[PDB]
RNA sequence: CCUGAGUAGCUCGGAAAACGUUAUUUUGAGUGAAUCUGCCCAGACCAUUGGGUAAGCCUAAAUACUAAUUAGUGACCGAUA
RNA sequence: UGUCAGAGCACAUUAAUGUGUGAUGGCGUGCGUUUUGAAGUAUGAGCCGGCGAGUUAUGAUAGCAAGCGUUAGUUAACCAGGAGAUGGGGAGCUGUAGCGAAAGCGAGUUUUAAAAGAGCGUUUGUUUGUUAUUAUAGACCCGAAACGGGUUGAGCUAGUCAUGAGCAGGUUGAAGGUUGAGUAACAUCAACUGGAGGACCGAACCGACUCUCGUUGAAACGAUAGCGGAUGACUUGUGAUUAGGGGUGAAAUUCCAAUCGAAAUCCGUGAUAGCUGGUUCUCGUCGAAAUAGCUUUAAGGCUAGCGUGAGAUCACAAAUAAGUGGAGGUAAAGCUACUGAAUGUAUGAUGGCGCCGGCGUACUGAAUACAAUUAAACUCUGAAUGCCAUUUAUUUUAUUCUCGCAGUCAGACAGUGGGGGAUAAGCUUCAUUGUCAAGAGGGGAAGAGCCCAGAUCAUUAAAUAAGGUCCCCAAAAUAUACUAAGUGGAAAAGGAUGUGAAAGUGCUAAAACAGCAAGGAUGUUGGCUUAGAAGCAGCCAUCGUUUAAAGAGUGCGUAACAGCUCACUUGUCGAGUGUUUUUGCGCCGAAGAUGUAACGGGGCUAAGUAUAUUACCGAAUUUAUGGAUAAGAUUUAUAUC
RNA sequence: CAAGGAACUCUGCAAAUUAACCCCGUAAGUUAGCGAGAAGGGGUGCUUAUGUAAAAGUAAGCCGCAGUGAAGAACGAGGGGGGACUGUUUAACUAAAACACAACUCUAUGCCAAACCGUAAGGUGAUGUAUAUGGGGUGACACCUGCCCAGUGCUGGAAGGUUAAAGAAGGAGGUUAGCGCAAGCGAAGCUUUUAACUGAAGCCCCAGUGAACGGCGGCCGUAACUAUAACGGUCCUAAGGUAGCGAAAUUCCUAGUCGGGUAAAUUCCGUCCCGCUUGAAUGGUGUAACCAUCUCUUGACUGUCUCGGCUAUAGACUCGGUGAAAUCCAGGUACGGGUGAAGACACCCGUUAGGCGCAACGGGACGGAAAGACCCCGUGAAGCUUUACUGUAGCUUAAUAUUG
RNA sequence: CGGUCGCCUCCUAAAAGGUAACGGAGGCGUACAAAGGUACCUUCAGUACGGUUGGAAAUCGUAUGUAGAGUGUAAUGGUGUAAGGGUGCUUGACUGUGAGACAUACAGGUCGAACAGGUGAGAAAUCAGGUCAUAGUGAUCCGGUGGUCCAGUAUGGAAUGGCCAUCGCUCAACGGAUAAAAGCUACUCCGGGGAUAACAGGCUGAUACUGCCCAAGAGUUCAUAUCGACGGCAGUGUUUGGCACCUCGAUGUCGACUCAUCUCAUCCUCGAGCUGAAGCAGGUUCGAAGGGUUCGGCUGUUCGCCGAUUAAAGAGAUACGUGAGUUGGGUUCAAACCGUCGUGAGACAGGUUGGUCCCUAUCUAUUGUGCCCGUAGGAAGAUUGAAGAGUGUUGCUUCUAGUA
RNA sequence: UUUGGUGCCCAUGUCGCUGUGGAAACACCUGGUUCCAUUUCGAACCCAGCAGUUAAGCACAGUGGAGCCGAAUGUAGCUGCAGUGAGAAUAGGAAAGCACCAAGC
């Protein structure tokens, strides 16, 4: 591939990796407003694994609560209401008619510590794997351009700055996770 | 700043050959003297005009050179050898 | 009867020759004739022809040069020369 | 750092508008150097005195003169003598026939069947003297790191050998063995023998790891305060020892006489130096290039072109104007006349589809018509300018050739057309037009490339060019308007009843605008809908009624309302009332750090700007006179052009 | 020098703090030797007496503000990294994480040894004698040194192909005696030419030798997602780094995460193992002690600092004597703006300054010495390395004379 | 390092020709007894119409079509009975030449009337010395092959030499220095360059920063309370740049300490205005440069991160200011290791340890203090003020008042 | 001058549409018997003649339908702000023209 095509392939792989990383960081305990914290965790509806988007809708009326809207209030709201409680939430939920409104008081300083530690370690694993793929791409590049040094150096900083941009995006998303954690 | 160079992909040509006409109107010329250099026939041969194997147009007799227009709309050009007073 | 044998020479590397190896000459290695009927050479060589017979030596003369002496000179330098 | 002058002062000479000196006015940013170029913050030069760098030997070529001169000239060498020319001396050479590879032939040869056709031949010179150039000689002066050879250094360090010395003092107390206890015996325990230990502290000594001072030092590595070793991997003395494509090296490219990727000394060698530096009398005349090609080549070198000098050509040559003639395919313009692209619209192809070959295809859209288009590599066409040749007229011996000597390629700037870069760059690449380089001056605030312009010299003479006229600073005023920004004398898009003028545009003394007063409703809270919008949350139509007047409401204002208010119409009073457009000068937009800092300044509302007039100033320009002189001509009077 | 006390800072550089003698007490580790002056406390005086050969020590009294009263006297502890250590190192920048080093391992050498030097005798080795010498590498001690002979180098092997000089099986031609009408054939001498075949060593060839150079992977499916990789298949290689360690003198990301450290620490300590480019004698891990070794923390300690100042000198200043240097085109050598070969004491514009000094301190004169030495070029030099070329020392092979 | 070195085609190239580019577009290191020639015969592509399989596209019949077909080929073109196709015939795809032109510094390369002889095609006049054309090729030294009316070292031959023809040579750096030659040197040095470096300085302002406008929209509504795309205008010099310049016979830097200054695009203290400004705490826009705007840990790190504190811990410039004021911590001498690379000298825009900063002040400016003169008869006091300079920081608590 | 061939120019010329005409002709037309000829074949060609025609080619008239061509202004483009001079668009013509020879006339 061309060096720009090398960047494109690396960006595709990094986009998949970022989808993965967002998926894991979502489930990790926070102040818990993440719609995808609940989404990547399947629910036990009548003893069966079910999702939430394909079954219900999510909303946030106040900026400290979450609202779940199912279609059925006699057969479907219970299957999600049972699994909302006794989970990583640690809060007592209530139902207001056709919607479950769950409040999320801030976590204790200790559980928040392990949650942040594990989130940072997950981001570290993603970082190490992304750098490994970057080194693989650089190996293909040294198989590719071995002629003009000034051009090969240009390719080196091209890959480096692409990596820095993706690192910045991942760190910004981590900061978003940390702020909504508050 | 000082980056790599190479593969400009362009900037190549050949030696510009002296192509075109070889006589001026009003010049008294002789036989076997070349008048025009071209490819194909952009200038058509008139009386006493010979063709050399490199698509060259030369005179065949002694006389003066003149230009004439021919073709359906007179867009084509001929060169004729109008001989001097003889 | 004799006239200058490891001789001339042939080959392997050479060098000198204007010649960067070519007639010719010389040898570190090998090889090695004829006896003036012969040999050498006449820029490979061959025949005829020409000339001389190597394989011993010496040789004033014109030759370079002044370290100096004798007399003299300098379209030589004059104490920064 | 002085010039042009110059008050005054003191004098009086190669006696002459004299000398010295200058209160003060005008003017003025060194010399060589190399570069496109330096007052240069580019380099060298403190100054002074001498000295200090293109010669020679030979040979050739070119120029000028001479001797001889159509078989002449001339001798190399050698000899006679004054260290002399000279004479004796033709040894040979050049020119006297060339062609062909040569044989060979020859006023012809060779190619060739051919002397066809072509090449050269089809005939002048020799030798010296001067100058210049070239060639071999180190061959203008000087500067390299460098190489080899011949030698000397181990006295300094290093290495070993033999001879010796030295380690003040005080410590700690190992191994080993004896004895006694213990232990089956050991192992072990205590005393003793003992004083070993790349053992300790610590003199001297060895080395110098660190702080400070020092840095043309007291010192070419120190002073002082700390440091390690200081019984051994120990320091030293004496004599020898190993020497340089070599030795030595607890190894670092260490050391080998304060210096060493390999010491110094003498020579080859005066090595080489496309790179630096310099190169010493006068004057006259002419007087380029920084471009092209080639290059183990880009700093260099070779050839061209160019300049210059001698000759000839000397108007058929070359230019300058006038004219004719040709090409182009540039600009423009167009692109159903192409090429690629591409848009608005119509019947609508192919038709997907729907559809029982048609039926809608509301999509893709052929071609066509439509009105426009974009192109350096688009051109149905299609300019001009220019270029060439050509005719007429002027000029030249020349921009023609040969010969001798060259020089330059690292150009730059401004304008035009560009390209690249960004129609960024005082940038690069180009072509063209001019400048500097190689040539100064005035304007331009001072400025190499801008404008005017081309300088023999002296002028205390005139006309001027560009350009300028309030003052600095020579140099003008009148009239017409604008300006109130100091615009002039930084600015952008946008904005603005700034402002002047121009053009038209409605009413109107039956009274125009305005100022202000009165109403301004109505079905009607029209409905969708907001529990709460109905004249104004959001949406839909947004009309008629009475009225001069009136909008499902101009807005304001309300949860809805309401209410206020206006368009609309009338009224009080009574002379101006509007945008419609285009131009001059304006304002904002306009914030950065030595001192105003985007008129030269003081200042300027003219001393600013544009408009017509007559003026003036003002250049090394031109003219004038005077002096010299160069190239030429009547001609030698030493006169003129 | 009142107080603080490393807060200044790349870092306790430096300085201060500790000392000498006697008496208590001294740990971890430990390879028993050390650690140890460990860590830490008390006293050192005068007179009398007890005291001994001399003391030391002790009792009583005596106070000073303080009694090795002056003198010269290790500061210490902990953590981490490297190296075993004591030591050698660039004379005159760098004293070490380097080198050396005992030890370990590999290799060659049977004597007139290998080796090294010299041309050569000859000499060390060595007048040694394989437990000795020489080389290569790793460098207390303890435990290991995983795979691969692909290519290379070495050793061994001989068939096979390939192999010189040289020898001659043999071929061809010239000159011409002669034979020939020509044409031509052509004896002998010389002439000229390399080909049958022989021709070694050696190379290609085959094995072993990696504690000899050295190197020692990918693709796909599958692990409560999964990029990961426990796993299973495929391709390639000679084998695909085994162990061990693993942000290390190695880690770009990185200042990686984590806990301690720290109020607050891009440094530090241990850990996390996909480790850009770790890695096992071009060795790996623990590793006792030690370093004029490096770094961090800590008790004390101080004008390093907070925050600087004073006393004495030697200067600095003056007086008398003596007295040089670098620099140096010439100068009477201001300011701001602009200009320029783009940073103006000399230029133009405006401003101001009587002239000459002395003492500090040096903005500028793109200050001084140093024809760039940083980078580039020169058809420059020099050295160094090498499957760059050509030679060549040395070693080895064949022929020939020695040599039958 | 890239790419190129030779040659040809289009634009660039601005209408004679021609003109550079590391500018924009492509190729050649050729093909052919036909694709040369001669004589004769013949005329498009495409599109349309109608037809067995058979259509979009196989082909024919016709019309139409100006040749966009085709031309051995890269592009230029031309090429409408042609420069193209079909038939037959030969291979002039001649020998010796050649007046004369082209283009050009040389070398060379391009055409060439016409002649002598011989032919071929066609009965023929006429044509044929290669293709419709332009790339399509390497001199020379040396060497080989055949022929030669050339010479044969005294002669005779021969060998051998000479002439013509022929072949070998990516001398592809392609006008080519030998038949034959790679790297390292931070161990390096010699001569040169601001014409070729990093920095500084200077020009430009792409970019960077800042300001502004247009305002869809978000904002119950309402662009401009607070923002504001979609887009542009500009400015600054200040971040990254382009520049190859006065300067490389020398303009010494990153940082740390000291000295600070000026400016505003103001951070606080000063003042004013608007609010989606109940108060308080504010946001907002401007005038506004007088003063001030912290400490500690880490990084050599300026910077940057963290903690604490005030009203705040503003931003730039002065050679990334500041050694003729101090230090070199890093950085950029050798020295050494780790990981990697080159096999090898070595290198790392990697880390790692240390690893020498010269000065007797000439002048101006600049801070103090004197000497002579002036200030007009000499001397001594006291002044005005001409001109400026220093200085213009600011917090907390309480009362008014828990009042509005 | 009418017809046929043919000469210069090589669409202002043409292409097309509506008619007329051939006595002599030019042409169609009748055959492959003959020389010759077909990538084949009397299609073309060559031999030999006009039974039939103005059909068509052909010429003359009208037709400006398509296409071609095209009056002036100015600017565009340019050369020292005057000159130079467009293209395009437009009216519009053009239904080719100059000839020679042989006959009929």
């Amino acid at each position: 591939m061309s060096p720009e095509k090398y960047l494109n392939f690396f960006k595709e792989t990094a986009d998949k990796k970022f989808q993965w990383l967002k998926e894991e960081l979502s489930k990790i305990r926070t102040g818990r407003p993440n719609p995808k914290l609940f989404d990547n965790l399947l629910v036990e509806s009548y003893g069966d694994r079910m999702p939430m988007v394909a079954l219900a809708q999510i909303a946030v009326n106040p900026p400290r609560e979450i609202v779940i809207k199912p279609f059925d209030v006699k057969n479907n709201i219970n299957a999600i209401y049972s699994e909302i409680q006794r989970a990583n939430l640690g809060v007592q939920p209530v139902i207001d008619g056709d919607k479950i409104r769950i409040n999320f008081p801030p976590m204790t300083q200790e559980s928040r510590l392990e949650s942040i530690k594990q989130a940072k370690k997950v981001v570290e694993q993603i970082h190490q794997e992304l750098r490994s793929v970057r080194r693989d791409t650089l190996q293909m590049i040294k198989k590719d351009d071995h002629k003009d040094e000034d051009f090969e150096e240009f390719l080196k900083e091209e890959v480096e700055k692409v990596n820095k941009q993706y690192i910045a995006q991942l760190e910004t998303i981590q900061k978003q996770k940390e702020k909504e954690l508050l | 700043s000082k980056k790599g160079v190479g593969s400009t992909k362009n900037g190549r040509d050949s030696h510009a050959k002296r192509l075109g006409a070889k006589k001026a109107d009003g010049q008294m010329i002789r036989t076997g003297q070349i008048i025009y250099r071209q490819r194909g026939t952009r200038v058509y041969p008139g009386v006493n005009v010979g063709l050399g194997s490199d698509d060259t147009l030369f005179a065949l007799s002694d006389g003066l050179v003149k230009y004439q227009k021919f073709g359906p709309k007179q867009g084509k050009t001929r060169v004729s050898v109008v001989k001097h007073k003889l």
